[PDB]
RNA sequence: UAGUCGGGUGAUUAGCCAGACUCUAACUUAUUGAACGUAU
């Protein structure tokens, strides 16, 4: 036992939980609860958290059409160039499906992640017939270290590969536990591809789940397009309420936050309301000083407001504590950033979205040169004209 | 000769009682679990009494070679030669093996004392059942197949080295026709030089030499190959280099030193901290002596000789 | 539905309770539970079983434990693939039983 | 190249890109697309016209909104006239919002 | 710029004072067994 204490003395994270567990079976309480709650306010009003939260390397070996690779990454932004068939898609993939073991022990003890595909995944003349995929994160200087691996053996095969996920676990437990005595703010994880561009319709609802509640913000986060009608039927709601004219902020405040980041980011959108004279219930905004609904609108508007407008719902749920829940912890993965953008817009999209939210980590890829003009050139990584599965590291220009 | 008469001589006992107990000594084991210095368990097994003594009485009668740039398990020497060793150079790198002792069966072996490039011993044919009911356990009650080598049991450490004779002399010759010093621990490998853009060719030569010796039965573990230089910490087995190329015990330890000494001085400490500030005291001693002249400035050289036991 | 299902295959699974609708509404546990006890002559006079569900996100959770009802499904299961035995019946009517009959029964199959 | 193959008593769809044999799903997006357009419009003109030389000679009107969908710079740089020295008698109506499309492309048409 | 090494005060695992260094590039670990340092 004395042996945790000189640990925990010293500012170690995990054996501080270990101590109040065993002890409970209110110092070691406070210890915990503070690590994760401690931070200040710049020179430029901005709030910076004592402890970050981030990825440091990945590695792939025998895994669709690479033999062996390394990546590092940068703690705020990274952007990656280049040609049809060069592995930039299957690179996002891989960091999807390893994040998807964190919100499965958010929501529930004990919970379950996704596979590997035996039939597509595995490289077609790898002579061991087996793949695998490791990742390293950090969680500030009481733990610097947090290690995964994924496997699985091709179709067919007589010998089976195991994944190792414990260190994941715990350390979802620690959210979980202390958030359930006393309340915290929590971190956010999404993913978007070329999926998001569909049509649109009104005659939809879902009888599953309830929009009100703040778990409901993690559901199929990790899907490849958002649930962009889920959006329209949570601020019908707030509208209903607020008519009837701690730090937790009143439904007046919470519609007023997300009104002014749509009209801050897309170029050609001035004013959103809800009105219901007629009989029924309809959204409508201002676009190139003429009225409009949602349905009118062209395709390279419609996807860009799509996106600005889920990201800011699940910001404002998951962090009920702050001042300006804009600035909470987390990760976000976009695909393809010019789908349907004319060249004015093309060349200004990147500095207004890290204005709007100034602590997450973005990783973004693209193949047009008219995106990178403003970046600076430790942000920037790219392959070789010259490869074919040979290229071992990616590097800066 | 043989080894059954070998052993009866050695323990002095009759030799037909050492053949009718070898017959089931597999399975002769106890198993627990110990605790890891953050959080969860490690499992180990440990063979029954008197099993131990045929095991010590065995490595009497026979001897194999063993290369210089072994450090572990070798007596006179210890981990103050393998950190000695690397610390006049500018640049470092460091590697791993998947399940080192696990990965050990007697097709191995007996394949190993055979294609030797040294003088191992020779035996009768039919000792070798008893051979490998001394040296090797049997962990599932069912598939009487497996045989594996633990690492709980008195034996294990002198056949782990012998295993490794080939590789350790191939790749020591290697690096030596391009400045490169090479050294190894029970399992840790290290490299280091001190000229620029060698030591990124190292690794896969590495993966080539394991498959032609081993095939697929031992592997280098991707995920802990590391670089560093004098621009960050470095570290080898426990013990750090300075800036100056001088072993250290690093400045967060020698800080929390100091403060058990000014708990002791006021008459605050108690039993149990006082006999473990005794123990690091002794171990200190060997790897920095200068602190404790320092430690004895600082505080007096009276309070210091009542302290020490 | 629990005994249905193991008598016809080797494993196989039940129903089980919904965690929108079935968990009373203000309820400070945040968990529901349903109990069972049946009864089969003088040499086995007792079999338990439970159905249990729990809301999301917290700091513990709830299991069913239903193995005492698949012990005694694969006796009879069992023994009837060697030699022939009688078995068990289930049902339920409720009020949507009351509906009209289509007369063009041309549908075949084997 | 492209053909048809029986594996496992089923029959499947190979083609070989840039030197190596794969299935239709494991094909990049800018591939997919592009080989979609084109394969669909050959069917039907090949069922149409019977009694010609080559099928693909008879008449028709086409229209095709945003040509640059998923294609990196090199490509749709030479896109239309590929198309065009194809199909010699069809009339095309077209949009875009690339100007590098344009840079091959007489004043008239535009 | 920012990281990393550590001589000195300091009821001392904190804070503060002084002086140094840069190959894309450290993350402190396990007994009752084996080897080593110190008692007995
Ligand atoms: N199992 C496999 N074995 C070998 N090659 C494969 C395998 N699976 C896919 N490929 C190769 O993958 C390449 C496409 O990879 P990916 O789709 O990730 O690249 P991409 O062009 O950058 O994607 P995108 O631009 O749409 O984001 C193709 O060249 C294809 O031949
Ligand atoms: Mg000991």
């Amino acid at each position: 036992t004395k042996q945790y204490e000189r640990k925990a003395k010293g500012g170690n994270l995990l054996s501080a939980f270990e101590l109040y567990q065993r002890n409970s079976d209110g110092e070691w309480f406070e210890m915990c609860r503070d690590y994760i709650q401690d931070g200040h306010v710049d020179e430029s009003g901005i709030f910076r958290p004592d402890n970050a939260f981030y990825l440091r390397r990945l590695t792939l070996k025998d895994f669709r059409r690479f033999s062996l690779l390394e990546i590092k990454l940068e703690e705020d932004l990274t952007v990656i160039i280049g040609n049809n068939g060069k592995g930039k898609t299957s690179i996002l993939y891989a960091i999807a499906k390893t994040l998807s073991w964190f919100v499965a022990n958010i929501l529930k003890e004990g919970g379950s992640g996704q596979r590997l595909s035996e039939m597509t995944d595995i490289k077609n003349d790898a002579e061991d017939r087996y793949s695998d995929v490791s990742s390293t994160f950090f969680f500030g200087k009481g733990l610097k270290s947090v290690p995964i691996r994924l496997s699985r053996s091709a179709l067919g095969t007589a010998e089976r590969r195991d994944s190792e996920v414990k260190p994941a676990k715990d350390l979802a437990d620690i959210w979980r536990v202390i958030n359930e005595v006393n309340t915290i703010n929590l971190p956010t994880f999404a993913l978007y591809n070329v999926e998001r561009s569909q049509p649109f319709n009104r005659n939809i609802k879902d009888n599953t789940g309830r929009r009100e509640e703040r778990f409901d913000a993690y559901s199929q986060t990790l899907g490849g397009a958002g649930r962009f009608d889920h959006f329209v039927e949570w601020y019908i709601y707030l509208h209903k309420r607020t008519v009837s004219d701690s730090r937790v902020l009143t439904e007046s405040v919470q519609k007023s936050i997300v009104e002014k980041a749509i009209c801050s980011v897309v170029p050609s959108i001035s004013n959103i309301w809800v009105e219901m004279i007629t009989g029924s219930d309809l959204v409508k905004v201002t676009n190139d000083g003429h009225d409009v609904t949602i349905d009118q609108l062209s395709d390279g508007q419609r996807v860009f407001l799509s996106l600005v407008a889920d990201l800011a719902r699940r910001m404002v749920m998951l962090n009920p504590l702050l001042e300006n829940p804009l600035e909470g912890r987390g990760i976000v993965l976009i695909d393809e950033i010019e789908l349907h953008l004319h060249p004015k817009w093309q060349q200004e999209v990147i500095l207004n979205l890290r204005s709007a939210f100034p602590n997450i980590q973005f990783i973004i890829t693209t193949h047009s040169p008219i995106v990178l003009s403003t970046i600076e050139k430790r942000c920037i990584r790219e392959f070789e004209p010259n490869d074919d599965g040979d290229q071992s590291f990616l590097d800066s220009p | 000769m043989s080894v059954i008469r070998g052993l009866a001589a050695v323990l002095r006992q009759s030799d037909s009682d050492i053949s009718a107990f070898l017959v089931t000594a597999p399975r002769k084991y106890k198993v627990y679990k110990i605790p890891k210095r953050t959080t969860g368990f490690r499992v180990i097994a440990q063979p029954a009494k008197g099993l131990k003594d045929i095991q010590r009485a065995f490595v009497q009668l026979y001897s194999l070679p063993v290369h210089d740039a072994s450090m572990a398990y070798m007596k006179g020497k210890g981990i103050r030669d393998n950190a000695a060793a690397h610390a006049g150079n500018q640049y470092l790198l460091k590697a791993d093996l998947e399940d080192f002792f696990n990965s050990i069966t007697p097709a191995i072996f007996w394949r190993c004392i055979e294609m030797s490039s040294a003088q191992t011993p020779q035996f009768e044919p039919q000792d070798k059942l008893f051979i490998e009911k001394i040296l090797f356990w049997q962990p599932i009650k069912r598939r009487k197949t497996k045989l594996i080598l633990s690492v709980g049991a008195p034996s294990s450490p002198v056949i782990s080295n012998f295993c490794m004779y080939e590789f350790d002399n191939r790749i020591h010759a290697a690096c030596k026709k391009v400045e490169i010093t090479y050294t190894r621990y029970a399992d840790d490998l290290t490299f280091s030089s001190n000229i620029p853009d060698v030591l990124k060719a190292v690794p896969s030569t590495l993966e080539v030499l394991l498959k032609d010796l081993f095939g697929s039965a031992l592997r280098l573990n991707h995920s802990k190959t590391v670089f560093s230089s004098k621009a960050h910490n470095r570290h080898v087995t426990g013990i750090t280099i300075n800036n100056e190329e001088t072993l250290s015990l690093g400045r967060d330890r020698k800080r929390f030193i100091k403060h058990l000494i000014n708990q002791y001085k006021y008459g605050l400490l108690d039993n149990e901290d006082k006999a473990y500030l005794i123990g690091l005291l002794a171990f200190a001693s060997h790897i920095e002596p200068s602190f404790i002249t320092r430690m004895n400035e600082k505080y007096s050289l009276e309070l210091m000789e009542r302290l020490r036991g």
